[PDB]
């Protein structure tokens, strides 16, 4: 019954800076939580970074440690991904996850089609 | 009788970092409110008494504020020695001291998955008459972790006791381990018994499983 | 220096009585009115009792009303807190807490200081020796990376007990979890190690557990499955 | 021609003698001594001085005397120092409330006598800098070429001003923003007040209603937290704050805490007998000290409102005039009539200040 809206993507430089951001269709994520996830070719899906409810906090991965930056405008009902600092190791499809329960165990069912973005 | 709503119950942060913690009481204490920081096994130690006024030994990178009925601790510039769990206390009487339920102040790093390992009993438990399956989750950030014992794909839950360590000193991480424990004869019954992990870190929950 | 010191605190069965005494050294009971403070394991603070020596004022918690008798000995400079009717839910650690007389800041300072605390133990079972069981790894476990292994403590009922892996030589990646209060009044204790997985069939592994109210040496060998 | 001659004879006349005449009642009076009524001569002193200029430069200007262009210059700009310093003292008198209000006795004690010269002589130095600054080569010799080699002209507005100056770094810099900070700091006053005017109104009326709460009661589980709603009243109308007014607080919180020893032992009416007590140490002390505090924010308030009608005027007197000047600078065109009055207003603030001070200071009238 939810739709994810996917949003931003295409070709970047390396060391450009992209902005990305999933919509929620049918409910509303203020009350959860919104993750974002990558494929990467020949590769398993990999967790990039999680935004919790309000100022609890924003979780990121190893590898976009310092580089990324998830944050959510709950009214306008999109989480929104700054991406800088981009490597070309990073051609991954970019992917959202609704956590569908409030205690953030990480229960993800409601997945999003996906936003290539490539670096040269 | 009267309420101290803490507003955060895990709030994590690095060191540096500006962190805010806010105490809401139900009625009316006036400036009757107290901070305390106590450190695991060791007995609480007063920061703030009066809502704003800093006690005597206490770094000033704590500060207090009140705004109504609302209470906020602020630290300013996190340092290590101040991960701890802090409590809010109105002493508007002696006989109506309420404390708040407590914020842990966790350290702050980059989401690792679990490692999850399933553990068949052994031999020598089984003769004694009890079998208790054990799940372990291993070196995972953050704490918010969930382990669902499917056996026979039936979730068995009620009978499954879960304890986690506090966060490591080396890699700021956590372990869990669940154990399923059942009779011999509700043992036997069945064969194939799995352990099923979600996290916030995983795409797709882990499954770690075995047979008899 | 001003400082208090708990002491009578221990194992009771449900149904018993305990004597706690706050011996205050640095201050005289008369000045402040002295709190006791209790902390179930795994919860937060909760307020139980009052005493106020100059006045004879006590007061307690409405879930220790009845059951709670506080008193004080000024001569003695120690505050007793005497616990009768126990039951399961008053296990905790009980703090002793001193706080100033209206006026002033005496009485804005609450609970300044802070005994350092007793441990009430509230249970019907027994003094039982662990029962030690391995956690044995799998030989379709993963291979090439880390393995784990572990011993589990599965039924003591006096809490402290400590687990080493090859008498404390072996302690990097060793979890040994906290004690798990399970239904039938005993507690629980998984203590794993992750070692390498080239390293599993060519190192022993000895689970060397005590516990000292029991005597308990137990020197379990995990073996691979 | 002899319509603005006269209208600013007349401004100019009452403009010095009604200020002149404060002066004297500020200096006659021993009350209307303090660092706002200091502030207020230097207001008057400025308009005295906006009166004393007004009365030649009308009549010269009008009848077209040929003067120097640097002396016309002097002229204007000397009238730019005195209206300036007009808005600088205005905004002393501004930060002076603001910080009497927030600050109840730290402001007294930190602002010295010699430091409350200190900041009359800043306000006036920088009124004289800005006001001045057309004179430091920001004139009309700067930019125009046509009006940068006359000499011995008639003495006009448009002639020898430059009207960027006046819309730009005259009325957006110093005119338009300390009025809104002014005024942001008028309304803060005015919402500080009225919630220190409304919890001790809320302190009292808990003070009073649990009192009656007290005496129509049956069981000590009403009474107990009866009395808790008065001890967080009591703790909280203990601060606002010489050792004589605290003292009567620590009676009554005391009398509140001897009379919960007796609700918590379930005495409900040596309780309501101890909460009687309650009632010697109310009308003993709180009538006496929330009165004086209740009557002194009320005089607090009528002063800051009476302070707001000068800032209103002088907003009603001198946004016309720059919003002439907005269409001068955009080329647009101004009628000659409208333009009148427009400076005929500007000065019409040089008169409006006296009578203020009579219809809302009592102390003004009398003398
Ligand atoms: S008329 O010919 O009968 C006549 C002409 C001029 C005057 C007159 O009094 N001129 C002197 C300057 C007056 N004046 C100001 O005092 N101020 C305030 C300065 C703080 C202005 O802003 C003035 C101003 N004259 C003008 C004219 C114009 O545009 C034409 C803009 C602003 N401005 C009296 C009678």
């Amino acid at each position: 019954q939810v739709q994810l809206q996917e949003s931003g993507g295409g070709l970047v430089q390396p060391g450009g800076s992209l902005r990305l951001s999933c919509a929620a269709s049918g409910r509303t994520i203020s009350r959860y939580a919104m993750s974002w996830f990558r494929q990467a070719p020949g590769k398993e899906r990999e967790f990039v970074a999680v935004a919790r409810r309000s100022g609890d906090g924003a979780f990121y991965a190893d590898s976009v440690q310092g580089r990324f930056t998830v944050s959510r405008d709950d009214a306008k009902n999109t989480v929104y991904l700054q991406m800088n600092s981009l490597k070309p190791e990073d051609t991954a499809v970019y992917y959202c996850a609704i956590d569908s329960d409030t205690f953030y165990s990480g229960s993800y069912d409601y997945w999003g089609q996906g936003t290539q973005v490539t670096v040269s | 009788d009267i309420q101290m709503t803490q507003s955060p119950s895990s709030l994590s942060a690095s060191v540096g970092d500006r962190v805010t913690i806010t105490c809401r009481a139900s009625q009316s204490v006036s400036s009757a409110v107290a901070w305390y920081q106590q450190k695991p096994g060791k007995a609480p130690k007063l920061l703030i008494y009066s809502a704003s006024s800093l006690y005597s030994g206490v770094p000033s990178r704590f500060s207090g504020s009140r705004s109504g009925t609302d209470f906020t601790l602020t630290i300013s510039s996190l340092q290590p020695e101040d991960f701890a769990t802090y409590y809010c206390q109105q002493y508007l009487y002696y006989s109506l001291v309420t404390f708040g339920q407590g914020t842990k102040v966790e350290i702050k790093r980059t989401v690792a998955a679990p490692s999850v390992f399933i553990f068949p009993p052994s031999d020598s438990q089984l003769k004694s008459g009890t079998a208790s399956v054990v799940c372990l989750l291993n070196n995972f950030y953050p704490r918010e972790a969930k382990v669902q014992w499917k056996v026979d794909n039936a979730l068995q839950s009620g009978n499954s006791q879960e304890s986690v360590t506090e966060q490591d000193s080396k890699d700021s991480t956590y372990s869990l381990s669940s154990t399923l424990t059942l009779s011999k004869a509700d043992y036997e019954k069945h064969k194939v018994y799995a352990c099923e992990v979600t996290h916030q870190g995983l795409s797709s929950p882990v499954t770690k499983s075995f047979n008899r | 220096e001003v400082q208090l010191v708990e002491s009578g605190g221990g194992l009771v069965q449900p149904g018993g009585s305990l004597r706690l005494s706050c011996a205050a050294s640095g201050f005289n009971v008369v000045d402040f009115s002295l709190h006791w403070v209790r902390q179930a394991p795994g919860k937060g603070l909760e307020w139980v009792a009052y005493i106020s020596s100059s006045s004879g004022s006590t007061s307690y918690a409405d879930s220790v009303k009845g059951r709670f008798t506080i008193s004080a000995d000024t001569s003695k400079n120690t505050a007793y807190l005497q616990m009768n009717s126990l039951r399961a839910e008053d296990t905790a650690v009980y703090y002793c807490a001193r706080w100033g007389y209206w006026p002033g800041e005496p009485w804005w300072k609450a609970f300044d200081y802070w005994g350092q605390g007793t441990l009430v133990t509230v249970s019907s079972a027994s003094t039982k020796g662990p029962s030690v069981f391995p956690l044995a790894p799998s030989s379709k476990s993963t291979s090439g990376g880390t393995a784990a292994l572990g011993c589990l403590v599965k039924d003591y009922f006096p809490e402290p007990v400590t687990v080493s892996w090859n008498s404390g030589a072996l302690t990097s990646g060793v979890h040994t979890f906290p004690a798990v209060l399970q239904s039938s009044g005993l507690y629980s204790l998984s203590s794993v190690v992750t070692v390498p997985s080239s390293s599993l069939g060519t190192q022993t592994y000895i689970c060397n557990v005590n516990h000292k109210p029991s005597n308990t040496k137990v020197d379990k060998k995990v073996e691979p499955k | 021609n002899v319509t603005y001659i006269t209208m600013e004879i007349f401004i100019g006349l009452c403009a010095i003698v009604g200020n002149v005449l404060v002066i004297c009642v500020v200096k006659l009076n021993p009350s209307l001594q303090t660092t706002t009524f200091y502030f207020i001569v230097s207001l008057a002193l400025a308009d005295i001085a906006v009166g004393v200029l007004v009365m030649p430069l009308a009549i010269v200007v009008s009848l077209g005397i040929t003067i120097h262009f640097y002396s016309c210059l002097f002229m204007t700009c000397l009238l730019l120092i005195f209206t300036h310093a007009r808005i600088m003292s205005l905004l002393a008198i501004a930060v002076d409330r603001y910080l009497r209000v927030k600050l109840t006795v730290r402001y007294k004690r930190v602002t010295t006598h010699r430091r409350i010269w200190l900041a009359l002589g800043l306000c006036w130095l920088v009124s004289f800098l800005v006001g001045l600054t057309p004179m430091f080569g920001w004139n009309m010799k700067l930019t125009s070429e046509y009006h940068r080699a006359v000499t011995f002209l008639s003495c006009q507005f448009v002639s020898v001003m430059r009207m960027d100056y006046m819309v730009y770094f005259s009325f957006l810099t110093w005119i338009f923003i300390p009025l809104v900070v002014m005024c942001a700091i008028y309304l803060d006053i005015f919402y500080i007040i009225r919630n220190k005017l409304a919890d001790l109104e809320d302190n009292w009326e808990t003070l009073n209603d649990n009192l009656k709460v007290i005496e129509k009661a049956d069981n000590a589980a009403q009474v107990k937290d009866a009395l808790t709603k008065m001890r967080a009243a009591a703790l909280d109308a203990q601060k606002a704050t010489m050792k004589d007014f605290r003292h009567g607080f620590d009676i009554l919180v005391g009398q509140i805490d001897d009379a919960l020893k007796l609700a918590n032992e379930g005495k409900v009416k040596e309780a309501q007998a101890a909460a009687e007590q309650l009632k010697t140490t109310r009308n003993a002390y709180i009538q006496k000290y929330l009165e004086r505090a209740r009557s002194t924010l009320q005089r607090e308030f009528k002063t800051a409102k009476s302070l707001f009608l000068v800032l209103f005027l002088f907003a009603l007197s001198w946004l016309p005039l720059s919003i002439i000047n907005c269409i001068i600078y955009f080329n647009g065109e101004v009628p000659q009539l409208v333009l009148y009055m427009g400076i005929l207003l500007s000065h019409a603030n040089s008169m409006m200040n006296p009578i203020v001070y009579a219809y809302k200071i009592k102390k003004f009238k009398e003398t």
